[PDB]
């Protein structure tokens, strides 16, 4: 006979929080990567500095001179951070992460440019000589839709 | 309880640096329906 | 005899209101803390430098180099934002405000990472030691449903 | 002898239609105004800058580096927003609005906290010097009850 404003209204706010529901599960997964991103920066100064004074890429954290431990560089949604011959290359946590990105990772690498070096950003990538990569392809990539636009790099690119 | 008869069977490492284990495989199977 | 199709739907939209009222109430406190958030950080870089700098917590505002009154870093809901030694803690004012949030806090406070610190955001705390916060239970804490997901760390958080 | 449910259920539904009439009417203009604010927000950036980069309020959209058209800074509700000395007015159109709100407007001005600036957001103003300004009394302000309770400020406000 009448009531049919209230019945409505309480669903389509319930609807409307399932459409909201993917906008704020991308929009926050993305947030979450953009993070193990600055992780995985800010330890291109060790890595850059150890292959210029040196002329080698820096094996593992320790000779980079960072938290000897990948565990000692983790986040809210970071497990750890590892370099592994000058490529830094950061782990998403189990917990407090999306749902299709916990532990996935992404890889930083540079390139001698002969005087200093370039820095990429991207998938998950391994160190073949001290100038070349590839991809580390295994399975736990993080999602290219999850990556700004500033780390889609290949592991070719110059 | 179908007419799957797997037969060829191939499987191998999917990681090119071999960082964690992992197999893709590839196995062929195949029914017989009438002519 | 009839007129039920307005004396329903007059009576619906009242009663959608009174269950769209705590949604909205805490929908809203919740976005009037999330703020208190904000006007506490950004207060974090004159902590930071101030401790990476000389290796001492700053005691108070003016010696984090900031509006050397508490009051002078209030907002719409903030009624202001003291630093003491080294933790950053954000009142709620009185007016604007939820209702069971106002004159409630919260508090930032960070840890000796050697060579650089880590941030903690959550219920106010007080500082022991260089390196060891409490809680100050009091009562005045704003109540953990209205902290975001990021500002859940407990006084022991590492 | 008979059908009166009929007619009385059809004479409900047009005078709750009446009822719900007003309710729609001013909750549709407070949305085309909590427009207006947005459209004028998201250019404080550009405003805030050139202030704290120069000390001086943007004279005009080209100064604060945005659409040198005030007509180009325009929405559904919205015929535009225009800087004038840091002060952003937005209008509303006068078609797709309400009725008591078309080609009315407010105002967004900020004033100098020293080292940054605080902003506010209520009815139309002009800026008198770089840190007062004023009633831009004339008659086309966008009327109190369709204004959020976030842009409530008066000329005066600190």
């Amino acid at each position: 006979f009448t009531l049919i404003e209230l019945m409505i209204v309480i669903a389509i706010v319930g609807i409307l929080a399932a459409v909201a529901l993917p906008a704020y599960q991308d929009y926050t997964a993305r947030a979450q990567v953009s993070e193990a991103i600055l992780l995985a920066e800010g330890q291109k100064s060790a890595v850059t500095e150890y292959y210029l004074n040196h002329g080698k890429w820096p094996e593992n954290n320790t000779s980079a001179g960072v938290a000897s431990s990948p565990t000692d560089i983790k986040g809210k949604y970071v497990k750890e951070v590892e370099v592994k011959n000058g490529v830094v290359t950061a782990t998403m946590l189990s917990s407090g992460v999306n749902n299709e990105i916990k532990g996935k990772k992404l890889s930083l690498w540079a390139r001698r440019e002969n005087g200093s070096v370039k820095w990429f950003c991207g998938q998950p990538v391994t160190r073949t000589d001290d100038d070349t990569v590839a991809d580390a392809k295994d399975g736990k990539e993080i999602d290219t839709k999850h990556l700004p636009s500033t780390c889609r790099d290949n592991f070719d690119a110059k | 309880r179908r007419i799957v008869n797997v037969n060829n069977i191939k499987f191998d490492s999917a990681k090119l640096k071999n960082e964690k284990v992992v197999l893709q495989s590839e196995f062929q199977a195949t029914t017989f329906r009438f002519v």
